[PDB]
RNA sequence: GCUUGAGUCUCGUAGAGGGGGGUAGAAUUCCAGGUGUAGCGGUGAAAUGCGUAGAGAUCUGGAGGAAUACCGGUGGCGAAGGCGGCCCCCUGGACGAAGACUGACGCUCAGGUGCGAAAGCGUGGGGAGCAAACAGGAUUAGAUACCCUGGUAGUCCACGCCGUAAACGAUGUCGACUUGGAGGUUGUGCCCUUGAGGCGUGGCUUCCGGAGCUAACGCGUUAAGUCGACCGCCUGGGGAGUA
């Protein structure tokens, strides 16, 4: 199906939700017979520009493969949710791992 | 000069920060590729790269940050 | 642009970093949209730089002294 | 009053005049002085030796205050910008740092026409 | 438009085999579904207009193979506009 | 009948091709607050304008609109008009390698049909900046202009209308043929990818020049050379692209 490297950072005083929040995102996943293909977290890093008066978020990369509605409940879960600031959803023709 | 990436075989995406910021100048613009000698195809998907890694905050739009 | 150099005090090391894209891109937004002239002038422009390439490798044939 | 040690002192570089103002690092002023106000007017307001004037009569009027380092700010393509910050390293202060902050439109409104 | 396993699809029904896929009676086939997929898309959105003179490009062609198929074999003609549905 | 024209398919590749939705940062303006004090703004000079009711400068926060620095390139794509941040969805064409397939299905068209910069128009929004008109200040013999300070339609969005441009390469479309050189961009084959190497081969594109052509300027394998197919068009200047 579809391929996608979404990536998406979140609030840092939130940062013991994104465990939860990570395998909130691919029981949907899995449960609409979705393949993934990576889950590397980066952690907490220095911004380069402070997004809404802040530094320092914690970064979430996925990299997941998914049809392509499925996902489109997922962009919109990033936009009704304070922890999550700037995601991006993206593609390549051929999802990969081990990157950073 | 001459092209690393036509060098091997591989992709520039944005996260490799690391070989990005060669690439950029001290106040976060593009360097042209009539500086470092960059083939075209990979200095217009370098400058994707740039401007992914700047929406996620991997690389600064100014230096007045 | 950023200069917090250390021992003596003498710009000059500042005007180096500064005079670099600091004025031309300022003048260049301190009036007029163009939408078009930008255009001809940046073609008058190549135009006149091969006339250095054409010539000045023509030239390079006796100088008359 | 307050007695504060370090400060920066932004300098408005225009084409027709020079603005140079001292403030600390917090970023509320403490005093400033202008090429036009100090005698320069007109023709004489656009030169680099009325931007160093009214950068000795601001390094006046902030003894008050009892600065010896500052940063310095400059912003404008004026014939000044860089006469002005030797009247100050001469007026017995350190330099920390010397930045660009002229505001540059990553492509934005439309500026006016060129005159004729 | 058209993917891989639907333009497989239709070289099956109406060419000789899965090879002879640029015969007059599969090309027809295979614009009149190219035709009808991308109403869909211009149900919608209207103002494509460089898309549209795509279509109009291969609107004209199944015209252009249609008055083919009338001057080679006239009962393969009115055999293959019945079978897609055609003739305004 | 045949495969060489034309077209289909299988793999890929590049792209500001188009339509829809989201979103980011820089900057202008405005609003609010802090600090702070007599100037700011403008010009060849000056004034109008703004400011002691606290401007301008500076800092924090907010609102909103439009445009996407650097990359950016006699670079790319599109039939032309045209198209530049980033992400997704829908979608058009071009091109290359190796084959397979249909078998002249082609070329060009009066009328017709669609597309078509900017300005303008209609209805409904939006309105930061810019700015016809208009208003004031200058300059001037006069200035109805150039310059200055303001400033409304308009520029923006949706849906229609308009159907015009120095809409230009002032060069219609298609096909064939005829010395070269330097490049750009984008596919691909082989050999020692053994090294950003060497040899090729396509597509589009820029420049300079040979023959020939042209009144000359120039054009020159992307012709304005040498030919063929069809279409549009021209017939002294004004009157007039007007009645």
């Amino acid at each position: 199906m579809r391929h996608y490297e979404i990536v998406f950072m979140v609030h840092p005083d939130q940062s013991e939700q994104v465990p939860g929040m990570i395998e909130r995102y691919t029981a949907a996943i899995t449960g609409a017979e979705g393949k993934i293909h990576r889950l590397e977290d980066w952690g907490r890093r220095q911004l380069a520009y402070p997004i809404n008066k802040l530094h320092k978020a914690h970064y979430v990369l996925m990299n997941v493969e998914a049809p392509q509605e499925v996902i489109d409940e997922l962009e919109t879960t990033f936009r009704f949710n304070d922890a999550v600031i700037r995601s991006m959803v993206m593609r390549t023709k051929h999802a990969v791992t081990e990157a950073s | 000069f001459c092209r690393f990436t036509a060098e091997g075989v591989q992709e520039i995406d944005y996260k490799d920060i690391a070989t990005l910021k060669n690439y950029i100048t001290e106040s976060g613009k593009i360097v042209p590729s009539r500086i470092t000698g960059t083939r075209a195809k990979y200095q217009r998907q370098l400058a994707r790269a740039i401007k992914r890694a700047r929406y996620l905050s991997l690389l600064p739009y100014t230096d007045r940050h | 642009i950023k200069v917090r150099e250390n021992e003596p005090f003498d710009v000059a090391l500042r005007r180096f970093k500064r005079s670099c894209e600091k004025a031309g891109v300022l003048a260049e937004v301190r009036r007029r949209e163009f939408y078009e002239k930008p255009t001809t002038e940046r073609k008058r422009a190549k135009a006149s730089a091969v006339k250095r390439h054409a010539k000045k490798l023509a030239r390079e044939n006796a100088r008359r002294t | 009053r307050k007695q504060v040690s370090d400060g920066v002192a932004h300098i408005h570089a225009s084409f027709n005049n020079t603005i140079v103002t001292i403030t600390d690092r917090q970023g509320n002023a403490l005093g400033w002085a202008t090429a036009g106000g100090s005698g320069f007017r007109g023709s004489r307001k656009s030169t680099p030796f009325a931007a160093q004037v009214a950068a000795e009569r601001c390094a006046d009027a902030v003894k008050e205050y009892g600065i010896k380092n500052l940063e310095v700010m400059v912003k404008g393509p004026g014939p000044g910008r860089e006469s002005t910050i030797r009247a100050l390293n001469a007026a017995g202060f350190r330099i920390t740092n010397i930045t660009d902050v002229t505001p540059i439109p990553h492509n934005g409104c439309r500026p006016p026409k060129k005159r004729r | 438009s058209l993917s891989t396993e639907a333009t497989a699809k239709i070289v099956s029904e109406f060419g000789r085999d899965a090879n002879d896929t640029g015969s007059t009676e599969v090309q027809v086939a295979l614009l009149t579904a190219q035709i009808n997929h991308l109403q869909g898309h211009f149900a919608e959105h209207k103002k494509d207009h460089h898309s549209r003179r795509g279509l109009l490009r291969m609107v004209s062609q199944r015209r252009k193979l249609l008055d083919y198929l009338k001057r080679k074999d006239v009962a393969r003609y009115t055999q293959l506009i019945e079978r897609l549905g055609l003739r305004r």
